[PDB]
């Protein structure tokens, strides 16, 4: 019937959720549990590499607070 | 750097597959087997003969409607302007010119094809 | 196990590739076409075993001489088999194919495909039913389903 | 990542020689679309991201009317590439090597004056706004909307024009 | 302009973007506006024979900002004498130069 | 000449739809009651540093501190 | 003032139209056929065509 | 890190496709009263891989008329377009964040008519160059069109980012706002992919098949691979920009998840479509276009820019 | 910039050359008109990047619109020279001699 259509649906669906998940879980791993900042605008890019340079280990996801 | 490392990644991956296809399969090469193809019978002539294009008045007023669409564009920028009058104005202008100049062409058997 | 274990198996896949996906190219000179559409209708379904028709013979494998083989035609059919990329099949379906049929005795009619191409698998009727079709193509998938290139390759 | 704009350029330099060579016009417009690419990138890593992209877009669809026409107008029986004839692929290695060789005799004669090999990439961009916001090329290009008005007016009717212009020669 | 109707009817249809100290989009100014906007100062009222002579300082100065050969040329020889110094041994770079320093905000 | 216009409803809708919202896309803006909002929207979204000015004694309007009375007010946006 | 070279030239035409040498227009020959998937099979219909 | 992304992003799209294949001929098989493939493997499941072992062991031809050049490049290009322009999605955080994602977009697919012209005229072949000349003529209908709508949708975004749709989406649809422009990019899109009932550029009856007629083996398969990533990469853009999915800061995940069950339903309709249709004459395909939608796409178009103005709803620049 | 800037320079030059020098298909020679017009883009837009001078980047998009409007008369020229001589060969555009 129609029903055996939904297999290769199945394996299409799971192939096209794994993009958005994968990118986003690496994004975060690799930014330190925050989603990748956006440089959209030049003011943006300075705040992105004032903090790298206020990191202390070039990084800038590492974040600084009022202890500092 | 990102965008050139996933793009030469791309071209990579196709040139590979290319290369595997081009050197994997038994190639057993004759020349009828290389001749080009026309549903049974040898060819009468060239491929490479003038072929009349009946849309060539379309060709190029694509091309100037792909500069209109290229005046068109800086229009999500614009629309931010302080002048709004003036920008308004201007993008009416714009879109009716265009519409005028498609107006003539049609009325004047232009988006019709030669035969 | 041996290089000769790890060779088979490797075989094997190329067969079960080739076998399981077989395009035959759309070719067909007489009734016996009939029968092969019939075959491609819903109550047989050729595209549920993974045949499916296309047109280029650049890109097809077998060559269903389906009808009556012309002498005008016999030089169309010959060119159109050796511009199919190898591996290539041939199968014969019809007695007007097979042989020379009802017109075997004619001065026109090419007396069997098989004089003008080398045939693979013989299918016998007038027409064929398109069971009998369905039937020769499973032959030549055990045809194919036995090769042994790569085995030959390696003893070689 | 020094020698990048340069690199660029000097391919650029190809292509534009190649199309100078006057090929068969299919393969013209081949070397042509890869002169814009080339341009296109150039144009962004000096920081402009719509005009680059702009050209690259508008130029896709000019070489496509050129290979429309040069496929019904502009063809022999025997198209000629670049390796065709002995003729043109010799100058243009010949292009390629004394182009090469200038470069290096102008490094030499003046280190500083044209080319200098030696800081290649220092001089690339000179002045940024770091706390800026608006800087991309979009807002300087769609200053036409607002006080460059008579820019867009020529171009709109030169367009316009167009229409008619090319409507009448090929009737 | 060869006919001055922009200056008789008080319209500027492409008067405003002649020079870089010109009006700029959202009051981004440009490379060099003083050094232009010194130049034209300079060189209005007086024509352009006597600008020539007596304004030179400013332009000498425009040019300078706007294509930048005596600073290219400078940091060119700064270069050059380090190289020779470091094929010597004569010179080591600082760690601020040599890519360890302490940053500032 | 109704019966132009209706016929035209009737054979070539294309056009006529085309017409009809590109003559409301030229009067919708003079009849619009919000259209003055766009422009002091545009004024109002504030993209350059607002540069102080110096007191010399005589500028009684000219604020001395962003939450002064004095100086523009965004209310109207704030429940435009 | 004529000259060698220039000896083989002759006087434009009173209207500027030239009475040149008609040009030949070729068709490209198309065999559609007889393996097409339209041909029914068995059919050379060779077509002369513009564009 | 950023590789295992890239691996991420395209194994998962190669097997979609290869899949797309499969479902495309079960689905047509259903519709048309038969079973389509269910052999090669539990209901089928293995018949993509077969086909694709089938294509790149097959013999890779060369035929003497060919300028081997472009013969070899058109398709490599044509698969490395299909796989880069995967690369700006957002879905919901995109691999590669360009500004000007939609006209990188734009840029990329244009430039993807190549591949078909010069296989076309590489090909040396009457048929071919048939082929491409037809797709000289699809390109010069949909791009037209396609742009403008991509403005006057635009035009409520704010900027050419794809990110910020999202944003722009997060209470309602798109569509609703504008399905007269949705429905037009529909039909612009299937124009664009060569897909039917815009299927000339390939079309089986009229042309055996177009650029791909001298092309066997793994080069057809790199073409009939990049076409195939095409249909689900136009449907995926649809997703985003129109029936926009649901954005929650705190699960990103179903953002993922909604859009692919919109992109895939999206393109099971491209299937349906092919098997419902017909097939145009490549000539009333282009009067369509112009002589249908570039007006009205027009008048949207200066509609779209009223509106901003005379509904005080400019979007925010960033 | 400077090193750009003067290949940019070379480039123009070159197809200009070429221009000048013509070798039998006017399709080609309309070719290279082009790339002296992608050369003079190029060149305008990065000198106006370079020097953040955003009032004057309108230029350098009508420099492309009016290019855009000469080819197309061009190509013009071009569909009438074929559908009189035949082909597009520059030789047969002799006629005006005497
Ligand atoms: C004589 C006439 C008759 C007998 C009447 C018979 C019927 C006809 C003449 C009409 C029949 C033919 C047609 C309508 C067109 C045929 C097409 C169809 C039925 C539907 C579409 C299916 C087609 C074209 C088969 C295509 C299947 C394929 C597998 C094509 C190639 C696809 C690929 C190579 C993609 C695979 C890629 C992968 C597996 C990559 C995976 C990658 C990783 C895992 C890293
Ligand atoms: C995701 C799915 C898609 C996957 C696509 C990739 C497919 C990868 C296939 C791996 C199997 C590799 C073996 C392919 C052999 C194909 C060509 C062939 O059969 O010739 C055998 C050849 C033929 O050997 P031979 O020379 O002894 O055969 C006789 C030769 N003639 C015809 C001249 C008399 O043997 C090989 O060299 C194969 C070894 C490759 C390792
Ligand atoms: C773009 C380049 C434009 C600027 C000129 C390029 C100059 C370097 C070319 C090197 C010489 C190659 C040649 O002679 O051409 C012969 C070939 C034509 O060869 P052919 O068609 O005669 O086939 C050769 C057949 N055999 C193998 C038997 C001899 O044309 C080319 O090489 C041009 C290919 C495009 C190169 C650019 C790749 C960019 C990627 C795609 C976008
Ligand atoms: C067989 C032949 C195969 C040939 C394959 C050819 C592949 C071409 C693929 C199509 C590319 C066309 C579009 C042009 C690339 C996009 C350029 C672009 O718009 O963005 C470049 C990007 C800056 O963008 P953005 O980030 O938004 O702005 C800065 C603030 N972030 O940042 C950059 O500056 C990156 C610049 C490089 C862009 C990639 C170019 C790769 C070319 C490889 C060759
Ligand atoms: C300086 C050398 C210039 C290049 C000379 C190329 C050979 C030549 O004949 O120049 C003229 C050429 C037209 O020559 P052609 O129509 O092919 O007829 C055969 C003539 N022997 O016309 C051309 O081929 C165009 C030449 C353009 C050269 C531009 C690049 C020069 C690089 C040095
Ligand atoms: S074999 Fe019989 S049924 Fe088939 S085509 Fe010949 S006469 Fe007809």
């Amino acid at each position: 019937m129609w029903f055996e259509i939904l297999p290769g649906l199945a394996i299409m669906g799971v192939c096209l959720v794994i993009p958005g998940v994968s990118t986003a879980y690496i994004h975060k791993f690799t930014n330190g549990g925050k989603e990748k900042r956006v440089a959209r605008v030049q003011y943006q890019w300075y705040l992105m590499e004032r903090d790298r340079r206020i990191s202390g280990v070039n990084r800038y996801y590492v974040s600084k607070g009022l202890e500092n | 750097m990102n965008l050139y490392t996933v793009i030469f990644i791309n071209i990579l991956l196709s040139l590979t597959l290319i290369l595997v296809a081009f050197w994997l399969p038994q190639m057993n090469l004759y020349s009828e087997k290389a001749n080009p193809y026309e549903c049974g019978f040898d060819p009468t002539s060239s491929a490479r003969l003038p072929f009349s294009m009946k849309f060539f008045l379309v060709a190029i007023t694509f091309l100037l409607f792909d500069l209109e669409i290229a005046l068109l564009l800086p229009l999500p920028w614009a629309i931010q302007t302080i002048k709004t009058s003036t920008m308004m104005i201007m993008a009416f202008i714009l879109v009716t010119i265009l519409s005028l100049g498609l107006a003539y062409e049609w009325t004047q058997k232009g988006l019709e094809w030669t035969e | 196990s041996r290089a000769e274990y790890v060779v088979t198996k490797l075989d094997d896949l190329i067969n079960w590739a080739r076998r399981s996906s077989l395009w035959p190219m759309t070719f067909g000179l007489a009734c016996c076409a009939v029968e092969m559409m019939h075959m491609a209708a819903p109550r047989y379904d050729m595209d549920r075993f993974g045949v499916v028709f296309r047109a280029s013979p650049r890109q097809a494998d077998v060559m269903i001489v389906a009808g009556t083989l012309t002498n005008k035609m016999a030089p169309a059919l010959r060119k159109v088999y050796d511009q199919m990329p190898e591996p290539r099949y041939v199968v014969s379906m019809g007695s007007c194919a097979n042989g020379g049929g009802y017109y075997h005795y004619s001065y026109s009619v090419v007396r069997g495909c098989d004089r003008i191409v080398p045939v693979d698998i013989y299918v016998p009727g007038c027409p064929p039913t398109a069971e009998a079709l369905l039937y020769g193509i499973l032959q030549l998938q055990r045809k194919i389903k036995r090769e042994q290139k790569l085995k030959i390759w390696y003893r070689r | 990542m020094n020698n990048y704009i340069f690199v660029l350029s000097s391919l650029f330099l190809v292509g534009c020689l190649g199309l100078a060579l006057k090929p068969s016009p299919i393969y013209g417009g081949l070397g042509l679309i890869v002169s814009g690419f080339v341009g296109c990138l150039m144009v962004l890593g000096f920081g402009g991201s719509f005009l680059g992209l702009m050209v690259f877009l508008i130029y896709l669809g000019g070489m496509l009317v050129v290979f429309g026409y040069t496929t019904a107008m502009a063809t022999e029986e025997y198209p000629e590439t670049w390796g065709s004839n002995w003729l043109i692929l010799g100058f243009l290695v010949l292009g390629v090597i004394m182009e090469v060789f200038l470069i290096c005799v102008l490094n030499y004669y003046d280190e500083v004056g044209v080319i200098n090999l030696d800081g290649l990439g220092d001089w690339l961009m000179y002045e940024v706004d770091d706390v800026g916001v608006m800087l991309e090329g979009g807002i300087g290009v769609a200053a036409m909307y607002s006080c460059a008005t008579w820019m867009m007016v020529v171009a709109g009717w030169s367009l316009f024009a167009g229409i008619f212009i090319i409507i009448e020669i090929t009737r | 302009p060869f006919l001055d109707i922009q200056k008789k009817l008080g319209i500027s249809l492409d008067r405003h973007f002649m020079f870089l100290s010109a009006e700029q989009p959202y009051k981004n100014a440009a490379r060099c506006h003083a050094f232009e906007k010194e130049w034209i100062e300079c060189a209005h009222g007086i024509g352009g024979t006597r600008a020539k002579k007596e304004c030179k300082i400013e332009f000498d100065d425009f040019e300078e900002c706007l294509l930048r050969y005596k600073t290219m040329r400078r940091m060119h020889d700064i270069k050059k004498q380090r190289e020779k110094l470091m094929k010597e041994g004569k010179y080591t770079p600082p760690p601020h130069h040599s890519g360890r320093e302490e940053p500032r905000p | 000449i109704s019966a132009f216009l209706k016929n035209a409803w009737a054979k070539e809708p294309v056009l006529v739809v085309s017409f009809s919202v590109w003559g409301l896309a030229i009067i919708m803006p003079m009849i619009s009651p919000y259209t003055k909002y766009a422009s002091m929207i545009n004024k109002a979204t504030p993209y350059n540093y607002p540069v102080p000015v110096r007191d010399d004694g005589n500028m009684p309007d000219v604020p001395s501190h962003p939450q002064d009375p004095l100086g523009p007010s965004l209310d109207w946006l704030k429940n435009l | 003032y004529p000259s060698k070279e220039t000896a083989h030239w002759k006087p434009p035409p009173w209207n500027d139209v030239d009475i040149l040498k008609e040009k030949a227009v070729t068709n490209m020959t198309l065999n559609f056929g007889p393996q097409h998937p339209a041909a029914h099979g068995v059919l050379r219909l060779v077509l002369e065509l513009s564009g | 890190m950023f590789f295992i992304n890239i691996l991420t992003l395209l194994v998962p799209i190669l097997i979609a496709m290869a899949f797309l294949t499969l479902v495309e001929r079960k689905i047509l098989g259903y519709m048309q009263l038969r079973k389509g493939p269910n052999i090669v493997g539990p209901y089928g499941i293995l018949q993509p891989f077969a086909d694709a072992m089938k294509l790149f062991m097959k013999e890779p031809m060369r035929p003497l008329t060919t300028s081997m050049s472009l013969f070899i490049i058109a398709p490599t290009l044509s698969l490395t377009l299909a796989l880069s322009l995967w690369v700006p999605l957002p879905m919901p955080h995109p691999l590669i964040n360009l500004n000007l994602g939609i006209l990188f977009i734009l840029a990329t697919s244009s430039l993807s008519v190549y591949s078909i012209l010069w296989s076309g005229w590489a090909s040396n072949s009457k048929y071919s160059l048939f082929g491409a000349l037809r797709a000289v003529a699809q390109t010069i209908s949909y791009e037209v069109t396609m742009a403008i709508i991509l403005l006057s949708v635009l035009l409520m975004n704010g900027s050419y980012s794809l990110q910020t749709l999202i944003t722009t989406q997060e209470h309602m649809w798109l569509l609703l706002p504008a399905w007269p422009m949705a429905m037009m990019w529909f039909i612009s899109t299937l124009a664009e992919t060569n897909r039917a009932p815009f299927d000339l550029t390939e079309g089986e009856s009229e042309l055996v098949s177009g650029f791909n007629v001298e092309y066997a083996a793994g080069p057809f398969a790199l073409f009939f691979m990049a076409e195939y990533t095409n249909i689900i990469l136009m449907n995926a853009l649809t997703t985003i920009i129109f029936l926009g999915p649901l954005y929650y800061i705190n699960l990103p995940e179903l953002y993922s998840t909604n859009f692919m069950m919109e992109a895939l339903l999206l393109s099971s309709t491209f299937l349906w479509i092919r098997a419902s249709y017909p097939r145009f004459r490549y000539d009333q395909l282009m009067h369509l276009l112009w002589k249908n939608f570039l007006p009205l796409t027009l008048a949207l178009c200066m509609w779209h820019i009223s509106l901003p103005i005379f509904t005080a709803g400019v979007p925010p620049y960033m | 910039m400077p090193s750009t800037f003067f290949n940019l320079t070379m480039a123009f030059s070159l197809s200009l050359l070429g221009t000048l020098m013509f070798r039998s298909h006017l399709m080609s020679t309309l070719l290279c008109l082009e790339g002296m017009v992608l050369s003079l883009f190029i060149m305008t837009s990065v000198t106006s990047l370079n020097s953040n001078s955003m009032s004057s980047m309108p230029i350098p998009i009508t420099i492309l619109v009016f290019a855009a409007c000469e080819a197309a008369v061009g190509l013009a020229l071009l569909v009438k020279v074929s559908n009189t001589y035949g082909t597009d060969y520059v030789q047969n555009l002799n006629l005006l001699q005497c």
